[PDB]
């Protein structure tokens, strides 16, 4: 169910976009709570990278927000969209698997930021590699976690 | 201006004025004493609080951002004054203060009595103020005790003679806190 | 009557009907506990006086001409009821009963507490009544709790939401008794 | 007199001397402390009778005609001494003064002990008395503690050696007061 | 047949048959409770003694040739009564009682009282007897109270009405034990 | 975790998932107890925070971002157990669960003690385990006493006769926690 | 000291700016205290911004930092440089009210950014009226605090 | 010797010479104290003993043959001292001194805590030593309170940086006695 | 069932001997207690003095008492006398009543005398005038007390 | 300074007008008290009646009050002037005994006027059988109180 | 079964070897306990002895021991034979009074001989007098003890 | 100081006696103190009887005390004689070693007379074979006590 447009998806515009994101925020000590994947946990790079891209997309609209018609606002509505597209590019694993390698994160919104772009950097080149690399069966990976 | 009611929580702040740091921030925060004196409450650096145990219990210190928090869990009389927090980041100090006001509103109580010589004739009304900062009682016409929770009583008599003139009007004040207590007629005809 | 305060030293009197008599007549009062129960406070014949010891120094007994009376030297709530003097002479005897009011004079408080949560917007004003047969107390609007002392406390409470329409007033009652209270401002 | 033995009731008495007269008199009660100390009881004007906290229920005072009347509701050991009445009226001043003697009956107490050292020979017999104003213990022959009560008790010893010589007897007196106790045989 | 009075030392003894033997007898000192219940006291073998804790300090024991003693310290009103000696060589054991009497002097008072009402005319006169095991008063004409200290105290009353018969005897018993109480005058002509 | 010891301060939290959001979610937080009760410690809305009366002082409430800190200030053995906090945004309620181990770190005491019948031959070696949650104490080989603060206590004896077989060890253990007690000679 | 070119400094360019750093900014419920003039205690607008102007450099510094070379950086670089040629605009009051009409605030990132953008917002438009207009004697507005 | 242990019954010992003598020698034994006082602890002729009342229940005395002894029924830290025992016969008085050593065996604890400020990474362990008459203590290397029972404790203690060097050995001694206190690992 | 007799029942001897009684006692503080009319609860004068008769009766037997045939016991018998003949010119009125408008007092024998000289002083008057007077119906004033 | 006067200074009219007195009190418990010589005290007839007679001046005008003009009123103006008249018949004894063989009696009204009528009483028949009796030196009876 | 015999039986050799017990033993303050006969009890002279003679047997084995084929351990194997001999010289009484007139003393083993030196010697007495004194009936005597 | 005599006074004599003290007494649990030389102090056989022997001589008074004329009376009386005509045969020693080896024991009279029998059995048997046993210097002996 993958196809080659898998590795024609992820643009250097959606890169870019996302360094806009993290240039554009003001440096303060402050910090919020999200999940994300550890690396800790999932130590596979390309099942720690399936997982954590799928995680990115659903925590994007509660972690991701600017006011609406705003640059980083449309650069996100964008990044949604590509979402979307990419559906069937990673195929799915055993739905026991959905809370497992996640935990949360205390840190900073330019932590965050910086997080969200190297998953996509990192997914981004991958799929360039090889379309069909996320059709790889994740399960026993997310099954070693926690470990 | 922070003012807090007797048993209320009351939270006192300061901060680091380099809003992009904060844990890295060395926290102490200080009871001044009346001799300008400083008796430490507790300290914070990142993000590991140790409150002193003649404080334990009664205040707390958090961070958020630049901002350190001190959290007196039930406000009573003795804390009352001024605060202090002193913040170090490497061989750069500076410090901030910070007065907290407590306050008890105030109760005002009415009660009469009547002579029992020369003769029954006499009747005395009472008015009593307590308070905290500053009760202060008085009769309209036609000393300061100290409790054990720090508050102040105060009362004043009024000794009437027959016939009774009633009403009487009795104004009880703390600061800007205002009450009165009416005596309006006695128990026998 | 009789009507003392709470405190005060208040007599009942008796007496005999002939004028001629007086030392001769046994006296012996009683306080009537509830009910159809009498309790012995003393007695007096002769001119020899013997006051039982539960009310002793709180009661006590004189006589003058044909008068007899009962003193009671500091009146606290407990003494409040019915009282009976049974007086005696040979073989007939006559009996009085009095009754006596106990009043302790009613103390009014009031006093404000602000809400903590979910914010500080509502003020509780409380007003209290203390006294004696009767306290009452009530706000004037746009259970009974028993004292050491035998006396009656009762407590109401208004919550004023913003912004609070002062002043309140609350007024106390005993029985004709009364007293107000009134909240004007707060502190700030 | 007067006196009145622990615990009793007692009145002293004073008097208007124009016999016409009676509630105009204001009366007032001293109890003499020592010495040139007066303390005031209670007054009396018209009928309207007050006594001062400190000795309410311990004293009280009513009026017969001329005749006034200062009442000890239970008489303690402390009110043994000299009282004072003054009586005024208008500007002219009477005044009385009254003796009260308090008695407290003797109590006494024989018992014995044997010696423990060198051997059991010697028996030691105690004898002791409680009394007021005065107790006194003797042995008949071949200091003073005060009590919580203000009363005094006074105790003697009396050893013998083998052969006891008993019976042995001690005196115990008040005043005119006596009172005997006899050790008449040991336990063996 | 021993007694001891309250507060002395006293000893109880019992003895191996044979005088040659002593420190060989394991020997055990009970106290009697009522249930001919025996509760033990302590034990001696070889000239090592253990009491058991709570005895200590009320009761020791010692060894003198073929005797052993039974200490009591100081002699109080629970100890009165048997004590049993358990003296064990090889399979054979034997026993001896023992009956311990503590006794308390007794204590005789004399005091009076005249009536208030209806008049001061009758005099009651008042004998008390302490003591144990058999306080006992009686007054010569022309209920019984436990002590906290083990002992028994008794009152008897005499109303003499107006002319009193004074002098007045009262006699007090504890066994053999005897004194006389005599009122003589009261306090007024 | 969250592991904390006796005494420590500590901090469970909680977070609301829209980022955004903060002060507009409240917050309640509840003790956990037998077997399903919940039982309010306290709440916070709109940076408002009130602590129910029976925790005041030994838990706070405050807020971050979109996060939640329960502050136990020093913790007791009693705060052993699971937490739950509930975040609720109009109708909308999420919930968080937390469990808090507290830890008293173990005593180990050895102290030794001579029979004294019928002889002085055997030494009792006793070795003392205090700790929480999990006190375990035994003797190398060649009764749970629950205490005020809620910690528990156990405790092993071991008997040697002549010749002492000395040194002797004592094993005490909490969980991973461990400590020795040697007893190496007596005092002659 | 002030003249007509102070009309001439704040353009819409520096405005549009400010709007960039506002629009720019992720949405958190995240607070910072910062120290800010008192709207309450100063009520005179001219006197207002007067004040608020000799925060502005210190306040940007401490508040308001970006990485270098940034678009965001770039745009508080020439906010300085701005405040630096304002300079001549403003005359000096006394130096007693240094410290006056000053008030620390709890908030929001975009709610400083706010306070910032319209210091600067109102500061044009009141010299687009007047070049003289801050050379206005504040010293009883000051006094007026608290 | 002698030396008795905290709760031991034991015994002092005396004789007269001339082995035909027992009873007929006047017997006293004394307490001797800072620096040459002398309390009479109790005497003894003739088979009768009298223990004076301060040291009742504490020490008894009796005979055997020649024979005296003093025993204290259960040595406490006070009975630790010189004892003088005189021995009289008419006019002849010979006198014997005699020394008790009372001890307590010790107790060795050992417990850790770690740091709380700046960090959690100190682990400080404390090892405790109550004994008498002489606790040492001391931690093997890489303030003493008197008691209510008259015995004496010390404590040492050792702070352990990251990563910790356990296990960690204290050392604890009476005079003679020893004993080893092992903190292996922590709780983690 | 008065009658004319009325006008002139209590003479003026009836009166002097009242006026002695009050001039030959001797003045003291004594104080007895009476039961005799309220004044306050009764202030109508006729009613009151038709109250006050219905006492004086008993008043007299039991208050104020003097030894057999001395001048003034002679002068109470007398009044008892004329008490008696005074039964017919007041008329009955509801013996509900008979407790009512009654109260105690706590006074000097003088005053009690003089309580009772003027029961029969302002009865005399008004009885002088009208005769019939005490005809009235003090249902009503009885009622108020 | 005595004389033959003294047999009769005390007539009848004096004995009647004291019966008088007695006759026409209310008989009432009421009880005053009042200073008199002590009987107990003073047993000798002769002393006693001196001792009364130098008290019962003070008595009358503090205990035996009367309205100006009554004739019981009169009665004591007379006994006070009696009394003026015995001044002579009784012989002065040491004033250190003015206070002697007194004490104060809580008596009836009544009970006292019988003590002062038996005074006279008593002083007139020893006076008429002896008029020179009261030259009797009582100070040693006195001096036994 | 008291016969003339009884009168030849308690020699004075036997007599002589109870004096020798006792002017050999070393003098201490040394006691111990044993049960004998109460002379407060049992006043009477013949009954005395009568029971004291029932203990002496047990007495000696109990109380006087020596060392064997020594002088003082023979003399007390022929005082036991002695007392089987005088078995005959002694009629029972009542066997409800075996336990009666009995006391423990706590005396010097000098003073024990002494005891039992002297029931041999009054009993040898006695005898002398009447060989036939022995058959008292003691069943009164013994009843007044206590 | 000593001489030949010294062989021959204590006789068997003696001993008979000692041995009839010991025969004669009543066996009892009863036991009394005296003092006594220990063997576990004084090791050296001819300085322990040497102070032994010295020792039982001026303890014998208040320890062995029988009625007077009585046969162990009169055999006491002999010992006593026998110590005197014994004086020379014992040289002195330091008087600071009077107290010196010395201990006491709560033990039986007959067990003290077993003690008291051997000493002279023992100290005969010395003498027996040289008159001159004790003019031996015995300060070493005595010094090392209490070992
Ligand atoms: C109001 O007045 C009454 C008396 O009319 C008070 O009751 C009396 O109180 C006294 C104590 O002051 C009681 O005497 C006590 O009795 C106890 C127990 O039997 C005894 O142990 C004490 O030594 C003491 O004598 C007395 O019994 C009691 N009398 C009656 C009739 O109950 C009462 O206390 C007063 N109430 C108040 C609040 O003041």
């Amino acid at each position: 169910d993958p196809s080659e447009y898998c590795s024609h998806m992820i643009g250097s515009g959606h890169l870019q976009s996302l360094q806009r994101l993290i240039d554009s925020q003001m440096e303060t000590s402050c910090q919020i709570t999200f999940e994300f994947v550890d690396q800790e946990q999932l130590k596979d790079p390309v099942c720690y990278l399936k997982k954590a891209f799928l995680l990115v997309q659903d925590i994007m609209e509660d972690t991701m927000r600017f006011r609406d018609n705003t640059p980083n606002a449309i650069a996100i509505v964008q990044l949604q969209e590509l979402s979307l597209r990419l559906k069937s590019c990673f195929t799915k694993d055993y739905e026991e698997h959905d809370k497992a390698c996640v935990r949360t994160f205390y840190e900073t919104p330019l932590q965050l930021l910086e997080k969200v772009k190297n998953v996509f950097n990192e997914t981004k080149n991958l799929l360039d590699k090889d379309w069909n690399i996320f059709s790889k069966n994740c399960n026993n990976s997310f099954a070693e976690c926690s470990s | 201006a922070v003012t807090a009611f007797l048993g209320e929580r009351v939270t006192l702040t300061s901060y680091w004025r380099r809003v992009s740091l904060g844990p890295e921030i060395e926290v102490s925060w200080f009871k001044l004493g009346p001799g300008e004196e400083q008796v430490l409450i507790g300290r914070m650096h990142h993000d590991v609080i140790f409150i002193e145990w003649p404080f334990r219990g009664f205040f707390d210190i958090h961070r958020s951002a630049n901002t350190f928090f001190l959290v007196v869990t039930a406000a009573n009389i003795s804390h009352d004054g001024n605060y202090l927090c002193r913040m170090k980041l490497g061989e750069t100090e500076v410090t901030k203060q910070e007065h907290l006001s407590v306050v008890k509103p105030l109760t005002l109580s009415v009660h009469s009595e009547r002579s029992q010589f020369p003769d029954f004739s006499v009747l005395t009304v009472t008015c009593t103020v307590n308070a905290f900062p500053h009760p202060h009682v008085q009769w309209l016409m036609p000393g300061v005790m100290k409790e054990k929770d720090g508050s102040l009583s105060v009362a004043v008599d009024l000794s009437l003679p027959k016939p009774w003139h009633l009403p009487v009007t009795c104004v009880g004040k703390n600061d800007k806190e205002e009450a009165h207590g009416v005596y309006v007629s006695g128990y026998l005809s």
